[PDB]
RNA sequence: CGCGGGGUGGAGCAGCCUGGUAGCUCGUCGGGCUCAUAACCCGAAGGUCGUCGGUUCAAAUCCGGCCCCCGCAACCA
RNA sequence: CGCGGGGUGGAGCAGCCUGGUAGCUCGUCGGGCUCAUAACCCGAAGGUCGUCGGUUCAAAUCCGGCCCCCGCAACCA
RNA sequence: UCCCCCGUGCCCAUAGCGGCGUGGAACCACCCGUUCCCAUUCCGAACACGGAAGUGAAACGCGCCAGCGCCGAUGGUACUGGGCGGGCGACCGCCUGGGAGAGUAGGUCGGUGCGGGGGA
RNA sequence: GGUCGCCUCCUAAAAGGUAACGGAGGCGCCCAAAGGUCCCCUCAGGCGGGACGGAAAUCCGCCGGAGAGCGCAAGGGUAGAAGGGGGCCUGACUGCGAGGCCUGCAAGCCGAGCAGGGGCGAAAGCCGGGCCUAGUGAACCGGUGGUCCCGUGUGGAAGG
RNA sequence: AAUCGCAAAAAGGUGGGCCCAGUUCGGAUUGGGGUCUGCAACCCGACCCCAUGAAGCCGGAAUCGCUAGUAAUCGCGGAUCAGC
């Protein structure tokens, strides 16, 4: 609905760059970020913890939607489980909630977590486009030592129509992404 | 969370919540006290709002910590393997690498007293 | 949007880095930082921090060439 | 082969019925007392449970084939 | 199904015909003692007194009975 | 009546998988937005709605190839209703009528009926 | 010793049916949601992808017609749902039943449609329990609740 | 060498600071960086600086010394010896 620093940023800077490489012969074959699904995707939350609100509520305070419950597969032994326990928090930032999201995610949260280092290359899928893994929460701008309880990393998952994943690369990286190498 | 790997603590002495970092003691804390002025040992959240953030960046750049230091102090034993020294070896092992008395005792080097028939 | 349940966000002051306040409409009123975007070892510069070249390994430690081939 | 009961830390026994649930005794290794050994006092160590499929979310436990311990039979008029 | 009685601490039960105390040995910790495993001994954590709804001035001892174990009885086309 | 298109029926993959192309004035789609109706175990993704700036990239449409899948003979045979003889047997042979499965040659990147909206 | 009723499959010779102390398995239950409807949706699996996190918890991607699922045995069927989720619900109706399936009898089984009165749906329509095929017991004797039909001269009652 | 030297005796007195936490208790362990000896410091020393900041919240069964300036608790000192 609104108009943001990110998206702008998408607009004016990176579409030419992209078109510098690949020079689509067309308006929309040019990548664009579509989906962000974030996923604390607990099982912390067994056959317990009642607590996985306290817990995915901030999931809401940090991604701006309620965040849905993702429940079991099936039945597992090992890990504690029944076909029908809540193991999962899936919130899908879509269109604009995504930039306010994912600018909040480069511009301050990135660069506060501890040790940073790049970004793993090679975690590219190929088929299409990308996704990697985080190590805990406080770190993103929303929150700090008494409103986080217990820590929490969490999946996040870029969907764009990066048809190839060299384009994909180019995509993200000049969008504001730092790599590994 | 705070500054500058992870948050010190609040509530805790401008002296004391120093060491707390990987990289500091009341040895290195002298550089609060002494060059940046810092208050006697008036606490962390009692401090001036400006008075905290001139103290985030004078030790960043200035030493070596967490994550770095961390890994500065081991990266640097990993030499000690890829050329099978005395020292490196010891240390493949997990044994007194410094040199010692390993009969009785060498318990930090060697965990619980395993006990054996 | 489904109404209600999801945080409103009105457009809040990230005040980050030395010298921007990173304004993007988060549901936390106002933000602060000590390792941001700005100051960063893979967001610029060669990022030397305090460690040199390795501390010292090894032919750093100087007095060397005793001997005078 | 016919039925019946059995097989689990080294020895001997619980545990199965009602699945997720491994205990009792001895002994064994470590330590104490003792001149010393036992006694006794202080600790710990030790079984994927016959064997295989398989049911279930999952099997010492439920199920079936085979190996084995044991108990009665295989009436020969 | 119908007559008999209670379902009390973790494991047993006296409180109880006549309501007043949020009950005693075993078990368990610490303690004096023991050479010890022991008896002795001083302090202890344990009641939502099967629940629900009542009778009052509160109930665990007085009720409607939910409940579902023990008990007896009789019937089973 | 010929053609393209949209909405559809029908034969039952010769229709389909894939790769190669081309189609936007029309019509279809993506696309624009969340105000309204409506809407998500989160998200206007979808369903919804108000639109017409962009486009034919996606999907869909018409088409091209035969790599896949698919369909696929003729000939002969196995088998067999019926009628005979044959071997200790396990089984074998002849007559007459019927006659496959695989496999071979080859075919296939669809075929159409109803209405509507364009072209001449 | 084993068996005895029921269902699935095979034997069973391409209709139905068919024996043997032939070969293999199950039933004596379950579900106020697992049911009725209306709306909506789509598997197993494999490959790449990713903090904890795994051969397999959850999230992302491309390939998948059915090998998943359908309470539980097996066969048939089945995603153009019969399977997964949500809203309202209670047709897991009362009075019937044209016509058949099976069949020695008796039982078993399918049901359009009509009437009363409701459920969901905008409506067309759908609901007389569950994807079907097991989850069972004739008659006698009695219990309980109704009806108020008989009630030993007669009004009641007893009994039926 | 009752000259001068090792020599500030430490517990103590006094001011301050902590604030019931594996902590300012605790200092094990370790990485690089230095001084001193002695040819010499891998095995192998001792001191020094940075940093690391571990077991330990008082000890199972058992068990030891000591009856007065003694137990307990403090520092200093020689001999061995280049150093330790
Ligand atoms: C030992 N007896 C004998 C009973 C008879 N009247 C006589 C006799 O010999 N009967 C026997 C006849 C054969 C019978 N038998 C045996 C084997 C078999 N396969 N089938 C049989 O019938 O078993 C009988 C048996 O011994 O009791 C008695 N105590 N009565
Ligand atoms: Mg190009
Ligand atoms: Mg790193
Ligand atoms: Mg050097
Ligand atoms: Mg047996
Ligand atoms: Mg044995
Ligand atoms: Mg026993
Ligand atoms: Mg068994
Ligand atoms: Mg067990
Ligand atoms: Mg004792
Ligand atoms: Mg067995
Ligand atoms: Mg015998
Ligand atoms: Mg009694
Ligand atoms: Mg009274
Ligand atoms: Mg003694
Ligand atoms: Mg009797
Ligand atoms: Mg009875
Ligand atoms: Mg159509
Ligand atoms: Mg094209
Ligand atoms: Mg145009
Ligand atoms: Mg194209
Ligand atoms: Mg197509
Ligand atoms: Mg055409
Ligand atoms: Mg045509
Ligand atoms: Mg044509
Ligand atoms: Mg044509
Ligand atoms: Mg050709
Ligand atoms: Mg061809
Ligand atoms: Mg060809
Ligand atoms: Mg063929
Ligand atoms: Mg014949
Ligand atoms: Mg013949
Ligand atoms: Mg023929
Ligand atoms: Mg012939
Ligand atoms: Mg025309
Ligand atoms: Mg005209
Ligand atoms: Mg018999
Ligand atoms: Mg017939
Ligand atoms: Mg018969
Ligand atoms: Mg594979
Ligand atoms: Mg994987
Ligand atoms: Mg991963
Ligand atoms: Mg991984
Ligand atoms: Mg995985
Ligand atoms: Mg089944
Ligand atoms: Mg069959
Ligand atoms: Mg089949
Ligand atoms: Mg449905
Ligand atoms: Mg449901
Ligand atoms: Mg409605
Ligand atoms: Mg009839
Ligand atoms: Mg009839
Ligand atoms: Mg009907
Ligand atoms: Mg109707
Ligand atoms: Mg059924
Ligand atoms: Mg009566
Ligand atoms: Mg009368
Ligand atoms: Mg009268
Ligand atoms: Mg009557
Ligand atoms: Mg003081
Ligand atoms: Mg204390
Ligand atoms: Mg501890
Ligand atoms: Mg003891
Ligand atoms: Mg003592
Ligand atoms: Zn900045």
């Amino acid at each position: 609905p609104l108009d943001l620093a990110l998206k702008r940023k998408y607009y004016e800077e990176v579409r030419p760059e992209l078109i510098r490489r690949f020079g689509y012969q067309n308006v929309w074959e040019v990548p664009r970020l579509e989906k962000v699904v974030i996923n604390q995707g607990l099982g912390e939350a067994k056959e317990d913890a009642r607590i996985l609100e306290k817990a995915a509520q901030e999931l809401a305070l940090i991604t701006g939607q309620k965040p849905a419950v993702t429940r079991a597969k099936k039945s597992i032994s090992n890990f504690k489980l029944r076909k029908g326990m809540p193991i999962g928090l899936r919130v899908t930032l879509r269109r604009d909630r995504m930039w306010i999201f994912l600018e909040k995610l480069l511009n301050v949260a990135l660069p506060r977590i501890r040790d940073f280092r790049g970004l793993n290359p090679n975690s590219f899928d190929g088929r299409g486009n990308y996704n990697l893994g985080l190590r805990e929460q406080l770190i993103f701008p929303e929150i700090t030592y008494d409103m986080v309880d217990a820590l929490r990393g969490m999946d996040i998952a870029v969907v764009t129509t990066a048809e190839t994943d060299e384009e994909a690369r180019a995509l993200l990286e000049l969008l504001g992404f730092p790599f590994r190498k | 969370a705070r500054i500058a790997g992870v948050e010190i603590p609040r509530n805790k002495r401008v002296d004391v919540a120093l060491t707390y970092i990987y990289g500091i003691g009341k040895a290195r804390a002298k550089e609060a006290l002494e060059k940046t002025g810092i208050n006697p040992a008036t606490r962390v959240k009692d401090l001036t709002e400006a008075e905290v953030v001139r103290l985030r960046e004078y030790v960043e750049n200035t030493w070596k910590l967490e994550g770095e230091l961390r890994a500065e102090v081991a990266a640097n034993i990993k030499r000690l393997m890829d050329i099978g020294c005395y020292r490196g070896l010891r240390h493949r092992r997990g044994l007194p690498v410094r040199g010692q008395r390993t009969r009785t005792n060498a318990r930090t080097r060697k965990g619980p007293r395993k006990t054996v028939a | 949007m489904k109404e209600g349940i999801h945080p409103k966000l009105v457009p809040a002051r990230i005040i980050c880095g030395c010298g921007n306040v990173i304004e993007t409409y988060s549901t936390k009123p106002e933000i602060y930082v000590e390792v941001c975007s700005k100051c960063h070892p893979f967001y610029t510069g060669q990022q030397r921090f305090v460690d040199t070249e390795g501390r010292v390994e090894r032919f750093q430690r100087r007095y060397g060439d005793s001997y005078r081939k």
